[PDB]
């Protein structure tokens, strides 16, 4: 069942998390987001981890990945995507849902 | 017939993750829409 | 690790698909989307249905589950959300992210 | 303490979903930005 509903997700959202571990850091996860003329899709891979920072707060990082993909790739994604989301940025905990909306917007482009 | 006529899904990407560790940020408080 | 995972698909997405199901019509979903001044949240609850219609196209269906919300929730959805969301529609599959986007921005408003 | 004090979360919607049944559609093709 949890199967059929992350597929769900994947098609109402276009994302797809695709696993969960807690480190020396803190809690992460590894995430793509975006959709699939048949050679048209954006689609970006990154790390966001939920990490105790000043005062025990929950800080935000994300972390893309972005060894994989070619340069054509690439390129397409900086043509869509803010210049921010190719390095590592922290965010706060409350922001998290605007930083998923801004990425969504920018791969639908 | 399955493995390349059938429509592609963000599940492939597992693989994209192979060799990276999460072992500097830019802090930004919010995103516009 | 399925219920971190679902946990963060509802501070990433601001959505939660509670349990899924294959009945006589096709597989459904029951569905909340929204965000929790601590007054304040926005908050729709549906069935998202996936349904065989003509030629054996998947069709979605979604239905408004408004019968326990109060008064006082309505007025607020209807200020916020457009007046197609308080009835039983069909959309094509293709077409689903959009309408996730959708009810996401109204109410985020 | 925790349910009083906790952070509100929408797992607690699935009471929404009791005595309703999916057993007459407004047809939409796409919806805006």
């Amino acid at each position: 069942n949890s199967e059929v509903i992350k597929d769900l997700y994947e098609y109402l959202c276009n994302v797809r998390v695709h696993k969960s571990y807690e480190d020396d850091s803190g809690l992460w996860f590894d995430i793509s987001q975006g959709t699939h003329s048949s050679d048209d899709y954006s689609i970006m891979d990154y790390k966001l981890g939920f990490v105790k920072g000043q005062a025990q707060v929950t800080e935000v990082i994300y972390a893309p990945v972005l060894k994989q993909r070619s340069t054509e790739e690439l390129y397409s994604l900086q043509s869509k995507l803010p210049e921010y989301l190719f390095e590592t940025l922290s965010f706060p905990l409350s922001s998290l849902n605007q930083f998923y909306n801004k990425i969504a917007k920018s791969l639908n482009k | 017939n399955a493995p390349y006529f059938g429509r592609p899904s963000l599940k492939t990407r597992a693989k994209q993750f192979e060799g990276v560790s999460s072992k500097n940020c830019r802090r930004i408080e919010a995103f516009s829409d």
